Formats: structure tokens, sequence, C-alpha cells
RNA sequence: UCGCACGCCCGGCGGCGACGACCCAUUCGAACGUCUGCCCUAUCAACUUUCGAUGGUAGUCGCCGUGCCUACCAUGGUGACCACGGGUGACGGGGAAUCAGGGUUCGAUUCCGGAGAGGGAGCCUGAGAAACGGCUACCACAUCCAAGGAAGGCAGCAGGCG
RNA sequence: GAAACUGCGAAUGGCUCAUUAAAUCAGUUAUGGUUCCUUUGGUCGCUCGUACUUGGAUAACUGUGGUAAUUCUAGAGCUAA
RNA sequence: CUGCUUCUGGGUCGGGGUUUCGUACGUAGCAGAGCAGCUGCUGCGAUCUAUUGAAAGUCAGCCCUCGACACAAGGGUUUGU
RNA sequence: GAUGAUGUGUUGUUGCCAUGGUAAUCCUGCUCAGUACGAGAGGAACCGCAGGUUCAGACAUUUGGUGUAUGUGCUUGGCUGAGGAGCCAAUGGGGCGAAGCUACCAUCUGUGGGAUUAUGACUGAACGCCUCUAAGUCAGAAUCCCGCCCAGGCGGAACGAUA
RNA sequence: UUGUGGCGGCCAAGCGUUCAUAGCGACGUCGCUUUUUGAUCCUUCGAUGUCGGCUCUUCCUAUCAUUGUGAAGCAGAAUUCA
RNA sequence: CCUCUGGCAUGUUGGAACAAUGUAGGUAAGGGAAGUCGGCAAGCCGGAUCCGUAACUUCGGGAUAAGGAUUGGCUCUAAGG
């Protein structure tokens, strides 16, 4: 499952992939455009808070 | 590979079951069920996935009178997929299908359960929605 | 485990419980008991049966770099008038020209 | 709102236009209306109606008039002058062939009007569509596939089977 | 001046004759019973109550992509009428 | 197959827990097709809304009670290497 | 199927096994493998793996049945003046229904050894060589017997308490 | 009791392209069986309830399948005989 | 079917249990005569109102043929002396 990655402060991004479910349910059971904390996501990941903003299924 | 898990079978011999496919044929009266050896005073019953021998009773012509293997795809006996979940259908239903799987039927009405989905490949690819 | 919803009632089924429907045409329709699956087969509304989820809701029961972009941005308007200025001695000028 | 030449008063006046608009005209029309006109069949003689049939009143809807629809009343409307029903190997017409005078047969076919895009149905935009070289379903047929899905409509020009 | 937004066209044309027997269609009149983009010609300071030019989105584009596949398009970032 | 005074034990009742059915009687309501008697009011009115997942039943072969109430050191018959 | 009997002094606990009964069955799919074999066409097996038929033993979480908890609502005719609360109609009828029973109509589980039969062989004479047999020897099976499992003997044992 | 019915031997003319016996087997001949029918009338006429089917247990083997095997005109697959 | 007047004590006995097998009622998922000689028994339909009604025929029938819809409670209105 793929993230793409985006910083609207300045406008850049660029896309990593993660493969583990429980570093990913910080995201699941939400609404679309919801506001969840990225902390619970890994080493670099402190003080981050996000828009998930939809995305594209397993077919596309 | 893996095997089709046994299933509670609410379809004896001389039930009328709806043909739903597009040849013509509108009923299915049951006579006999392929790989059934049964006891004394045992009715040879089908339920979703076993292939069949059935007659048309009502329908066109040239499809009565004649025996034509089957094949179950819905039962409204509910039966128990192994993860916990009793489904059963709204009427009973059937394909008409020939010894070595392909249909003779070109599309498939309503919903093929998932038990006879997985082990006729080629009902699968006809069926409009799975279970 | 999915532990999802009765089409009827509207509780929480439980991966054991329950059972499920499968109309003609599509349309698959969970159940948590027979309670709901016979009131369902009735075509009953659970808008009108006082122990659902469905009737609860209704009656509403419970509850050019950035450097240069700054640096010309925080510019101090008596030097933009003054530069309005020399625009004057651009424009008064040239439109002294014109005539002349 | 936009473009070209650019002048005149001591900032203000100005030229030729281009575009866009409420409403009335005019044009292309469309749309229901009036009168008259059609082949065969009586082995079709009564049909039409509370499932609007023919009227009256008041509304709905429509772009308008209207049983078009709704409510309430009236019991009507058509027919031996062929109603109603069935058939058409029937789109209608300008016309075509044959012909003394009469006629009889043909008119799918390039001009006008209509209907239809596989069969019915429903709609979006638009002044104009119930459009199909637009969309949504169902029915019938049918293309790709990783089986989760996607897209289609030659009675347009060629061309293919049948 | 590619690309893209906006306006317009795509309801004309072309094909076929399945349906339809007062229906279509033909001569005829009506619309004082209705609409009508367009083109032309009228109206366009007739009202008595920041204007030296008001606002914020969006496309192209840069960038990151997903789907087996479609004239599928997603999140971000700029910008006009 | 069990139980029958270590301030302990079972038993009844009560209480909760669980659960089944589906929202009690009363009361209120300018909610109620309407109707009647007085000049806007008062009565009749199936049903609805609120109180109200309310009311009612729930071990007799459901689960915990440590609340109340009484009971419980007994009766009878036989058995000796 | 159910009490019980004899004696073991009386009783109780824990057991032993003498004996009887006995049970599992067959198939399909994946793989082996489009391989061995065969000019082809066709086309298997052994070990594994996943399931199923018939059978036996259970069991109630879940699904289904039942349902007079006559539990709770709705309701017809009547009856208690009416409401309320209820009753009768040989269970008034109908929903929905707890507990308990219950269903391949839900779910779980179903075993390992020994001597060997048929047969294939070893050494090896009879009968100079040969020979699976004559003395001796090996493999050997849905059979037989035992195990596992059910009952527990006019069958025992250990151990406690013994007015 | 075993004609008749059923089943199985022996001998080997011939079938099996070749080849008696893989599988068969003429003319003859020897037996077994009481799931056929006859034959007899011993038992039962002071009554043994006289066809089938359903249900249910047990037994035989002259084996259809399954286990293990030997043989083929058994290459595999199928199938015959034991 | 329920009640009033009148009549009676459940029809030649009681109590405790709720095992098998009965007799008499019922109910059943999925299938619907596959059971059996045979749909035996059970089940289905059922009253009324508004529709609709075929073959055949001795013209009388068939005929409630078959096949449909509605039915409660409450509040009105109209018509029938
Ligand atoms: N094991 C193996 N099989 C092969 C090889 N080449 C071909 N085959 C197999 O041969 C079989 C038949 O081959 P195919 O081309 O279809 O037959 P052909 O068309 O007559 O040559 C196929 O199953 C192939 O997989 C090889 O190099 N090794
Ligand atoms: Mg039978
Ligand atoms: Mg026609
Ligand atoms: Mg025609
Ligand atoms: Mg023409
Ligand atoms: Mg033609
Ligand atoms: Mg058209
Ligand atoms: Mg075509
Ligand atoms: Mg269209
Ligand atoms: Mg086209
Ligand atoms: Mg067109
Ligand atoms: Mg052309
Ligand atoms: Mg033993
Ligand atoms: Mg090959
Ligand atoms: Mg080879
Ligand atoms: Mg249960
Ligand atoms: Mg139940
Ligand atoms: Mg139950
Ligand atoms: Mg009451
Ligand atoms: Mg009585
Ligand atoms: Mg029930
Ligand atoms: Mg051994
Ligand atoms: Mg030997
Ligand atoms: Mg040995
Ligand atoms: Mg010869
Ligand atoms: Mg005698
Ligand atoms: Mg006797
Ligand atoms: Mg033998
Ligand atoms: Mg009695
Ligand atoms: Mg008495
Ligand atoms: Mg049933
Ligand atoms: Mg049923
Ligand atoms: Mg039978
Ligand atoms: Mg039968
Ligand atoms: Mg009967
Ligand atoms: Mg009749």
């Amino acid at each position: 499952m793929k993230l793409n990655i985006s910083f609207p402060a300045t406008g850049c991004q660029k896309l990593i992939e993660v493969d583990d479910e429980r570093k990913l349910r910080t995201f699941y059971e939400k609404r679309m455009a919801t506001e969840v904390a990225a902390d619970a996501l890994g080493e670099e990941w402190k003080g981050y808070v996000v828009r998930i903003s939809g995305g594209n299924d397993k077919q596309g | 590979s893996g095997a089709k898990f046994r299933i509670s079978l609410g379809l004896p011999v001389g039930a009328v079951i709806n043909c739903a496919d597009n040849t013509g044929a509108k009923n299915l009266y049951i006579i006999s069920v392929k790989g059934i050896k049964g006891r004394l005073n045992r009715l040879p019953a089908a339920g979703v996935g076993d292939m069949v021998m059935a007659t048309v009773k009502k329908g066109k012509p040239e499809l009565r009178k004649k025996v034509h293997p089957a094949v179950v795809i819905r039962q409204r006996k509910s039966y128990r997929r192994k993860d916990g979940v009793f489904l059963y259908f709204e009427d009973n239903a059937g394909v008409i299908v020939n010894n070595k799987g392909e249909m003779k039927g070109s599309a498939i009405t309503g919903p093929v359960a998932k038990e006879c989905a997985d082990l006729w490949p080629r009902i699968a690819s006809n069926a409009g929605s799975i279970a | 485990m999915k532990v999802e919803l009765c089409s009827f009632s509207g509780y929480k089924i439980y991966p054991g419980h329950g059972r499920r429907y499968a109309r003609t045409d599509g349309k698959v329709f969970q159940f948590l008991n027979a309670k709901c699956e016979s009131a369902f087969l009735s075509k009953r509304n659970p808008r009108q049966i006082n122990w659902t989820v469905l009737y609860r809701r209704k009656h509403k029961k419970g509850q050019a770099s950035l450097a240069d972009i700054m640096a010309k941005r925080n510019q101090k308007p008596e030097v933009r008038k003054a530069q309005r200025e020399q625009a004057i001695r651009a424009a008064k000028e040239a439109k002294k020209a014109k005539q002349a």
C-alpha cells in the first residue's frame, strides 16, 4: 500500500511504500478528509498531523 | 487444489428449480445427482455447486423430453460457509452445463454462490455477481 | 473478522451469529436473528418499529526568489510614493513631450 | 468586455467599430387546428364508457386551445352514406409504365412532408432532441480481461458473412 | 503560436422505409390559441434610489501517481475571463 | 448424582446481572379525519406524540447475592472379625 | 434395559481383568504427470496434500424445528355496569419467543500391533546338475487374533472406618 | 430322490491369422447343489394363518466392487481367466 | 361459540409422577407424492361484495366453472319513511 505524501506549505511531494498494518490502522475506519495524527507511524514521524485526501483502489 | 467443503443440501430428486440462463429453458426437474451412492430409501439430494442431472419441464420445445446435466446455482436451504455465515438465497436456481463444465447458455441471471463459482470456473465467468 | 451491521434492525452482527440473505438481484442482506428476518421478509419499515436503530435516529432519542519578494513586500510606503514621484518624472515630462 | 487608427479643449470631451443583452418587430420555422380526399374484407353488424367514451363547470400541467389530466355532474358519441374489427408482399404525395375515349397497374428510390436508428422506455444540456457518429436502465445479441471490471449500436461511405 | 478554459455548432446533412389506413400526406384556411437561438430593424442617462475597474475559484503547466485495461483520471501546488 | 451449624450451611423472599416481547395504566398535548352544545370556548373522537428500549415475565433444571426472614446439633430400622 | 442375590465379618473408597461384544468404510480433486508406456491416439502408479459418500459415537455455541415458561404483544365472539384489569371458546387464533429436547437441517471425533493366507523368494538336498521344501529361512493382506473402545465372573487385590 | 433347472470337472476334435488348452471347447463322459420345477405322500385335516411389498437381524460363497496376488492374444488405459 | 332462568359435580374411584408404546390433537426448515397397489390419511380452497366465466349440451344447464380484487377500527356524507 503506497502513500503519496505531500508538503503543501512550499508545495513538494514524493511517494513512499509500507507493508504492515499496525503502522496503518492510524488511517483505517475514518472518513475521507479527517484529521489524523501521523505520530504513530515511525521513527521520523513525530509532530506531524496530516490530511488523508483519498486515493486509488487496488484496481485504480 | 482445495476441494469443495460440505454444505447442507436441500434439493432432493424431484425438485423443479429456476433454469436461470439464456437458453430458453425455464425449469429444471432434478432426476438424479451425480456422485451420490446413497443408502436404502435415501433421496439423492443436491446443494449449491453440485452438478446434477435434470429434465426441462417448461420452456422451449427442443429442450424438453431429454436429459440435460445441470449445475445448481442457488438454493434457499441455508448452508453454512466455513467462516461462520448461514447464507441462503431467494429462490432455487440452476444452469445447463455439459459434461466438461462449459455452459450451454451464454449468460446467467442473478447471483451465483461462491461455493459453485470456485468449483466451476466457467459458470463463474458468465456470472454477473458472485455470492 | 468483520463485525457487520444488521439490515433490518441495525445492531452489530458478530462473526458466529446471524444469517445471510441474497435475493435474485444481488442485494446481500445480513440479519442478526430471526426476529429481524421475519420482520424484513414481511416487508415492515424499520422506521415504525420501536426497538431498532433506524427508528431511534428518526425520532432522535438518546444522545523571483522569496528574498526579493519579501524585500519588495516589506518596503515602506514613503519610498513607494517617491517611486510614484519618479514615475511622475517620467510621465508628466513625457506628456509635455506628447504635446511638444 | 475587447480591438484599431488618435484628435480637440486649460484633467475633460471625443472617432470607427467588435461582443453581449430585457422587450416588440421581421426571417427560418415548428406546433397543434378547419374543410375535402385512400386499397381489401360482412367467413367483422353493432362499437365506444366510470380503465374518459361524448359533453358542462372549476382547477392541474403545458409554450399555448383542448377530457390532456384530476374532481363533480349530465348519458352521451359513431354506424347500412359500411361504424368498429381484421388484412395490406401498404410511408403518403410530386409522379412512372401502358395507352383511341375511358381506364388498369406501379410509386422503397435522389424533390416536399413523416417516421426510426437492434426493441421498448426515461432524461441532461440546448432556442431547437424524447437526440441515439448523447446519456441512463431493462430485453436480445456481442468485444477485451489478471475475473476485480470496462466499453458498444453501419436502416452514414467503402467493405464482410448471411 | 502548439495546449487549455469560454462562446458556437454537433437537432442541418446522409441512410432506410419497419410502423402507421382520416393516421401520415396532399390542396386549403387559421394561430384574435402558442414559442421561436439566429440574421436584419426598432428600443438600450425615460426609474430618482472601489465606479480610475470590486471578489475568489478553475484549466493549461510543474510535480507525485494509481489501474491488467478506457478518450479512466486521484492528491498537491501557480494562474486569466 | 447431591446437600444438611468452622459465625457456618442451605432454603424462601427481595435485589441486581442475563434475556424474551415491544414502548404499560394514568396524565399531558393548539397532534387527530371530524362531530355536537355555548359564542373564540367547552364536550365526544379510532389513532399518534411525550413520560417510556417503557411495562410485564425470567428457574421452577439460568448467574452472582452476603439485604431481610425463619430453619438447621434431630427422627426411625438393622449390621461384630 | 432395571432392582437384587452368594460370601469376602459389616460397610465405604480406589481399582485389576477372567470373560463376552467390537468398526470403520469406499471414493473424488491437486500433485506426481500430459511424465513412464506408445508410431500415434491416449495415458496411469507409489509417497504426500485437500475434501467427500455410507457407518458409528456424541453434542447444542451457532442455523433450523418445536414451544402451554400458556413468557410477551396484536386480535374475533361473548362475559364481569364502563375504564382499568381480566376470564371463557376441550390449547380461541396468530406474530415473535427464553430454557430444555432436537436435526448430516448446525458442529466435533473415529486408532495401533502379532502369527500368517494367496503369492513372490533364500540356502538346500532328494535325483552328480536343478528345485521356494523335504529339514531350515524371508517379505506378506480389506482376512484371523489382539490392541483402542463397551459391559465387568457364585473372580480376586489394596486401603480406610469399624457401634 | 435329482429327472428337469443351476453350477463344475475329465479327454481333446476344432475356434483363436500361427498355435488343442491366453480365452474357448464338438462328439462323449464324471460329478456337485437344493435359490427352479417335477416325483413321492412320511409329518400336519379337534386348522402350523395360504402371494407380494415394507421393516429388521443373521448366515453362505458359487465374488460385482474394494485389499493382496498369480496369468493373458497384459505396451499404458481398459478388460478377460484364476 | 359465550351468557341469563333452570340444572349439574365431569358421568362405576382418588393421589403422585410426565419413561417407552399407544389413542386423540397440533407444528415443522429445504424439496413437494420421490412414499405407497392407489395422494390412504392429512393438507389446500372456504363467508360476503364487486368483477369474470370456457369446451360441451337434451338450450334447462355446466356454474360458486375456472381466474382476480376488496374485507378491520373510527369519523362523516348521501339516499331509502
Ligand atoms: N521437460 C521438457 N519439456 C519440454 C522441453 N521442450 C518441450 N517440452 C515439452 O514437450 C511437450 C510437447 O511440446 P510441443 O511443442 O507442444 O509439441 P510439438 O508441437 O509437437 O513440438 C510440451 O509439454 C513441452 O512442455 C524441454 O526442454 N524440457
Ligand atoms: Mg424403498
Ligand atoms: Mg404492415
Ligand atoms: Mg410496410
Ligand atoms: Mg414514395
Ligand atoms: Mg419494401
Ligand atoms: Mg428521430
Ligand atoms: Mg442492423
Ligand atoms: Mg434515443
Ligand atoms: Mg452510426
Ligand atoms: Mg444523426
Ligand atoms: Mg455519399
Ligand atoms: Mg476380549
Ligand atoms: Mg503426448
Ligand atoms: Mg517418447
Ligand atoms: Mg439454539
Ligand atoms: Mg425458534
Ligand atoms: Mg429453541
Ligand atoms: Mg379493557
Ligand atoms: Mg361444548
Ligand atoms: Mg414459530
Ligand atoms: Mg507382519
Ligand atoms: Mg510356501
Ligand atoms: Mg515372516
Ligand atoms: Mg486352426
Ligand atoms: Mg400320508
Ligand atoms: Mg404360530
Ligand atoms: Mg473361495
Ligand atoms: Mg375428564
Ligand atoms: Mg369424580
Ligand atoms: Mg415441511
Ligand atoms: Mg416451508
Ligand atoms: Mg417405490
Ligand atoms: Mg411411486
Ligand atoms: Mg381423502
Ligand atoms: Mg366443469
